[PDB]
Order: C-alpha cells, then sequence, then structure tokens
C-alpha cells in the first residue's frame, strides 16, 4: 500500500 | 525548464516478413509531462496503440512506452512521431529493422 | 532485490479546473495499481491480475489515501507559487516518489521519500532516513517545518514497516509473474562501416528481470572503453532488451566474443558473428 502525505510544504 | 524527448523505436523480436511481432516507441527524458505520441505504418496513423501510464525516472524526467502489434512485410515503413512543447515541430524516428 | 515504489504527479492547469493528480504503484518497475483524478470514476485501480485478490477494504483504503493526497498536493502547488514568487496563471508540476528496496531475505536496503517541483529537485529524505536534503531556499523553508514536525520519523516508520510488509505480500501473491526469470536470447549483427571497418552489435532479447550484464571481449579481456550500448529497455510484453556494439577490423570478427549474464542463465552465454 502507498504513502500518505501529512506535512505540508 | 524543458527537456526534449529521446525516442527509440524497436521490435520485440528480430523481424521476419509475415510473422507477428511487437513494435515499440520508447519516449524518455522529457519535461513537461504533456506529450503526444503516434505510431505510423507507411505514413498512416496505426489505430491500436497501447501506452504505459504517465510516470518518471530517477532523475525526475518523464517517460512513456507506446507499443503495438504488427506483422512486418519487406516493403512496409514504420515510424513513431512525437509532439512535445520542447520542439518547434513533431519529431519522427523510423524503425531501423537491420540494426 | 525487489522494490515497491509509488510515483505521484500533480500538474496544475489554471482555468481548466483542478490539478491533474496521478498515482502509479510499481513492484520491481512493473505497474500494478493507478489512480487518476481524470478517470470517470476516480478510484485506485488494479493494473495486474495478481492485485485483484485484495479485499474491498483494500481498494477503499487506497482510494481514500489517494484522495487525501490529492488535497495535500493542491495545497503544496499553491505554497510553491508563493515560495518561488510565481504567477497563479502558469502550469506547474510536483512529483513525489516514495517506497522501499528489500533484499532477497526481506530486510530493507533503501527507503525513498522525495519531491521535485517543475522537474527539479525540491526535498529528499537521505538514506539514513533521518535527514532532508533541501536543494534551494524554497525547500529550506519546508525542511525547517519538517524537522520541527518529526516528519522524517513518521516517513521512516512507513518505509520500514508498512512498505516492506506489503512488498513481501505482493511478491508472494504475484510470484508467478514477479519471481519469474525469463532468460535472454542473444544474436550478433554485422554492419560494414564506410571507414573499411565492421560494427558488431550484440543484442539480448526476451529477458526478465531487467538486470543483465552484456559485454564484448577480445582475448579474454573486456572492451568497456570503446563499447557503444543502449540502456535496458521494455519490449512491450513485460520483458526487456539491450544491445552493445564494438568496432572491429574486416577479418577479425571471429576473435571477438559477446558475453551475457542473467539470473535465468545457468551458464553465461558466449556468441560470435
Amino acid at each position: 500500500t502507498g504513502a500518505a502525505r501529512f506535512d505540508e510544504f | 525548464i524543458q527537456k526534449t524527448p529521446q525516442i527509440q523505436v524497436y521490435s520485440r523480436h528480430p523481424p521476419e516478413n509475415g510473422k507477428p511481432n511487437i513494435l515499440n516507441c520508447y519516449v524518455t527524458q522529457f519535461h513537461p509531462p504533456h506529450i503526444e505520441i503516434q505510431m505510423l505504418k507507411n505514413g498512416k496513423k496505426i489505430p491500436k496503440v497501447e501506452m504505459s501510464d504517465m510516470s518518471f525516472s530517477k532523475d525526475w524526467s518523464f517517460y512513456i512506452l507506446a507499443h503495438t502489434e504488427f506483422t512486418p512485410t519487406e516493403t512496409d515503413t514504420y515510424a513513431c512521431r512525437v509532439k512535445h512543447a520542447s520542439m518547434a515541430e513533431p519529431k519522427t524516428v523510423y524503425w531501423d529493422r537491420d540494426m | 532485490s525487489h522494490s515497491l515504489r509509488y510515483f505521484v504527479t500533480a500538474v496544475s492547469r489554471p482555468g481548466f479546473g483542478e490539478p491533474r493528480y496521478m498515482e502509479v504503484g510499481y513492484v520491481d518497475n512493473t505497474e500494478f495499481v493507478r489512480f487518476d483524478s481524470d478517470a470517470e470514476n476516480p478510484r485506485y485501480e488494479p493494473r495486474a491480475r495478481w492485485i485483484e485478490q485484495e479485499g474491498p477494504e483494500y481498494w477503499e483504503r487506497e482510494t481514500r489515501r489517494a484522495k487525501g493526497n490529492e488535497q495535500s498536493f493542491r495545497v503544496d502547488l499553491r505554497t510553491a507559487l508563493r515560495y518561488y514568487n510565481q504567477s497563479a496563471g502558469g502550469s506547474h508540476t510536483l512529483q513525489w516518489m516514495a517506497g522501499c528496496d528489500v533484499e532477497s531475505d526481506g530486510r530493507l536496503l533503501r527507503g525513498y521519500w522525495q519531491f521535485a517541483y517543475d522537474g527539479c529537485d525540491y526535498i529528499a529524505l537521505n538514506e539514513d532516513l533521518k535527514t532532508w536534503t533541501a536543494a534551494d531556499m524554497a525547500a529550506q523553508i519546508t525542511r525547517r517545518k519538517w524537522e520541527q514536525a518529526g516528519a522524517a520519523e513518521r516517513d521512516r516508520a512507513y518505509l520500514e514497516g508498512e512498505c516492506v510488509e506489503w512488498l513481501r505480500r505482493y511478491l508472494k501473491n504475484g510470484n508467478a509473474t514477479l519471481l519469474r526469470t525469463d532468460p535472454p536470447k542473444a544474436h550478433v549483427t554485422h554492419h560494414r562501416r564506410p571507414e573499411g571497418d565492421v560494427t558488431l552489435r550484440c543484442w539480448a532479447l526476451g529477458f526478465y528481470p531487467a538486470d543483465i550484464t552484456l559485454t564484448w571481449q577480445l582475448n579474454g579481456e573486456e572492451l568497456t572503453q570503446e563499447m557503444e550500448l543502449v540502456e535496458t529497455r521494455p519490449a512491450g510484453d513485460g520483458t526487456f532488451q539491450k544491445w552493445a556494439s564494438v568496432v572491429v577490423p574486416l577479418g577479425k570478427e571471429q576473435k571477438y566474443t559477446c558475453h551475457v549474464e542473467h539470473e535465468g542463465l545457468p551458464e553465461p552465454l558466449t556468441l560470435r558473428w
């Protein structure tokens, strides 16, 4: 299963 | 800012007239990802052409593999023609069967 | 070694709606899942028979993760116009690749979590999986935030745990395709050159996986210096091909040998013209 973004640029 | 595509044309098997084969047009190293790829038989668009999905390499440059079924004959000319915002005109690479 | 990698792309197209958002999943550089926001039904989809076995729970979980991701990418594309002082009128690209390389025994070799903006490096998690490389002043802003947030620690947990464990699963449910060893079949072509010389090109066709060693030899030593080749490339059927050429004099073809090594050959192949 893939990765999830949590932290923004 | 913009990366010009590299285009390679080749078959899955050494050609034999009258024997089914696969023709590939492998288009790499380009940016941005919008691109237009056609494969041609005697200068006419080949109607059924499989394309991989938009994805990219280690170095971030995009690539697509277009391939289609074909049965080569002695006289048929085969090409891949690529339209990309990096180039003023489409770029056409002919299958070299004798490589 | 085997890899699980997710190649994510968001392309903005101002005035033609929201950024195009795509995810593509690969086991060992063959595609097995995709999500495209331009699909009629934007959903994580199978791209190999072996992943279909997974439960409804799997597809709905992945679909929601992609949707969440699409949102984050929209926000990040907006942040980038600010950091680089760019017009909200132009098309831009963010790319993200994340995943794991695992040894045959199943211990992690290398994790990746990295981003590029407009085709240029933005920020990338080092091999220590603790440290960020920020290519420019824009990315330093991000790196400061991520260091404070413990981002690396969370990304590392995904790279070491989830990624490795799912890969191990994928390799087994998919083993018929993913663990196969299609051997190379090789031949040599001969082209006379205008200079009086001969090009010998050694072709390797039909092989899987991609890894191969192809060389030319004369009297037991390699011709690594004057060898032309092409990078290994897909042949339209899930196999790969490559060639390597050397220039040789007119009678002396027979004294030059092409060498091929691959997991699917018990013994290296040796061919001549």
